[PDB]
């Protein structure tokens, strides 16, 4: 069972395993599933990277996260024996909540059970309380890997702070460097990588990575991000990633 | 023993004016081998009995800028807290109950105020409150004042400010305790003061049903004795 | 014929297509908590609000039902925006695009790029 599907019943039991994994396996590849984009900001913006935060702010504050996948690796790119990925399935009502129909249609095809989410999902406030003291956030030595994670980290900050996103992009990143001191966006690193273009699935065919788990789900996508980072780091970055050039930069934001 | 009298001399005359000078005095006097003894001396002999000089020593740690020494101090703080928690909770040990308050105040300043968490594997605060409730009334005298001193430093943290999900996790457990008709008034008044310190309203908190789940209070991991 | 909702702080304006749009009504959040309904030019001579509804949010949700031709017992994506504004969940200036049936405007290509991270 490489990917463990976490519900409200086994969240506390699976947090005990996570709290011991992070000590040895400090690289966290992650991905989230969210119901899409339904809102656009009003006004004129001085930059395209400022409109992207206000568009990000407009939607994270209104919609809620559906899934989160966490994959743990070490500096050598190796996985814990047994389970390396955890898929956290949060509470979501398809009648009382706001969503984009094209996103719900595209998530239903992947295999997301929206009736289980409504009845047996996790509360994000209880998950954030458990995640605050686990050692996965706010702790030195933990490196976070991601792929086009503007929306993914906005939803994480939304539940970790239990409030709306900061009105300014400067304050969003100030609180981002506190919970996640090190962030590697694989899509941002691909700009310096020759011939690497496309989405997660498109780019994990130039690197020749075979996916484990169902597509377009947080657990399997986060696992694919982890193999993408360590393979791309091996060919293009010579097994070393500059922290002064690539750490903390999210794709589109900035 | 001559070096022992010089570590006590450094901390005896510490102040905001000579803090930078005395940080250098420690470095040229105490070597790396004797560093674990200094962390033990600072927590046991200074932090535990001197609540007024806590920002002085917290600023000393920042000025010293030694991450290895900061982990020794944090590990020694947890070691000393757990010695008091797993002890004989007599009703006349007024001094042992004051040591836990001073160590709790110190712990929050070096973890919460520095935007650092109190790790679950190091000290599980929420289950400490639930375990003390079911153990008895003397265990609540040790834990509620100790927890209230730890959460005082949450207001000075942009991460652990009251809107934090983890801070209201603890504050909602204390709201359940405040609703108990058996909790003594001296402990009810301490929870009310903590709410005023965090600029919170005790009436606006959301107490759950954590204290009525007897099947969950039976398999609690034991941090007290 | 699409619809649009703009939330510019304390005001929620509902407009219909005409890509120009003409406002239908605006729901202003007054000082303490009061909502005020202000129908547009040709709105009072077009829509009749039964006397059963009294609150400004009940007549706003009744006009959205008349606009989107939804059933008597329904909550469209336009109602969800109205219910979020009245409870103060929309705290930033945003526009919402809707279809004629009140659901959020369909963007098949944008949703493909979001899950695929293209
Ligand atoms: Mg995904």
């Amino acid at each position: 069972q490489r990917i463990c599907e976490v519900w409200a019943c086994n969240l506390d039991e699976e947090m005990k395993k996570i709290r011991q994994v992070i000590r040895k396996y400090n690289y966290v590849a992650m991905d989230t599933e969210f119901p899409g984009v339904v809102a656009r900001p009003i006004g004129e913006f001085r930059s395209n990277a400022d409109y992207q935060y206000q568009l990000l702010r407009c939607n994270v504050d209104l919609l809620k996260i559906i899934q989160l996948g966490l994959t743990f690796m070490n500096e050598q790119g190796e996985y814990p024996p047994g389970t390396s990925t955890w898929q956290f399935n949060f509470k979501f009502n398809l009648t009382e909540d706001m969503y984009a129909q094209d996103s719900i249609e595209l998530l239903t095809t992947s295999g997301i059970q929206f009736k289980k989410h409504e009845e047996e999902g996790i509360e994000t406030q209880y998950f954030a309380e458990l995640l605050m003291t686990s050692g996965v956030v706010l702790c030195e030595g933990v490196k976070w890997l991601s792929f086009h994670s503007g929306y993914d980290f906005g939803y994480l900050i939304k539940i970790l702070t239990n409030s709306n996103l900061p009105e300014e992009e400067l304050d969003f990143f100030e609180i981002l460097r506190l919970f996640f001191p090190v962030i590697y966006d694989v899509k941002y690193l691909m700009k310096s990588c020759k011939n690497l273009k496309g989405g997660l699935q498109e780019v994990a065919e130039q690197l020749e990575l075979e996916r484990i788990g169902p597509q377009h789900q947080a657990g399997s996508d986060s696992l694919l991000t982890g193999m993408a980072f360590f393979k791309m780091r091996e060919m293009f970055f010579e097994d070393h990633i500059d922290d002064a050039k690539y750490c903390g930069h999210l794709y589109g934001l900035g | 023993e001559n070096i022992q009298e010089k570590i006590a001399f450094i901390f005896n005359n510490l102040s905001q004016s000579n803090m930078t000078q005395k940080v250098e005095e420690l470095k040229e006097t105490v070597k790396e081998e004797f560093m674990p003894w200094v962390s033990q001396y600072l927590v046991m002999k200074r932090v535990s009995i001197e609540p007024n000089f806590h920002s002085l020593y917290s600023n000393f740690l920042d000025t010293l800028k030694n991450p290895e020494f900061n982990k020794m101090v944090l590990n020694e703080t947890y070691r000393n807290i757990k010695v008091l928690l797993t002890s004989d909770k007599a009703a006349a040990n007024f001094s042992d109950r004051s040591l836990l308050k001073n160590l709790g105040h110190w712990l929050g300043m070096i973890t919460l105020a520095k935007n650092k968490p109190i790790l679950h594997t190091d000290l599980d605060v929420k289950s400490l409150l639930l375990e003390a409730y079911v153990k008895g009334q003397q265990e609540l005298l040790y834990v509620v004042p100790f927890v209230a001193k730890v959460l005082e430093s949450s207001i000075r943290s942009v991460v652990f400010r009251p809107p934090n999900p983890w801070t209201m996790a603890i504050m909602n457990v204390l709201a359940e305790l405040h609703q108990e008709h058996d909790l003594k008034l001296n402990l009810k008044f301490e929870i009310e003061v903590l709410c005023k310190n965090l600029a919170l309203d005790i009436n606006e908190l959301k107490p759950g049903n954590l204290l009525k789940d007897k099947d969950r209070l039976k398999n609690l991991d034991e941090q007290l004795s | 014929m699409k619809r649009l909702i703009i939330c510019n702080g304390n005001k929620l304006t509902v407009c219909t297509q005409a890509e120009k749009y003409t406002p239908i009504f605006s729901l202003t959040k007054e000082s303490d908590n009061e909502l005020t309904l202000e129908l547009s030019g040709v709105a009072r001579g077009y829509y009749i609000i039964p006397s059963e509804l009294t609150s400004s949010q009940a007549r706003a949700a009744h006009l959205i039902t008349l606009l989107t031709r939804a059933e008597e017992s329904q909550t469209t994506d336009m109602h969800k925006i109205l219910n979020s504004f009245v409870s103060g969940k929309i705290t930033s200036g945003s526009m919402f695009n809707f279809e004629n049936d009140g659901s959020f405007k369909r963007e098949p290509e944008e949703a493909y790029n979001l899950i695929n991270k293209i």
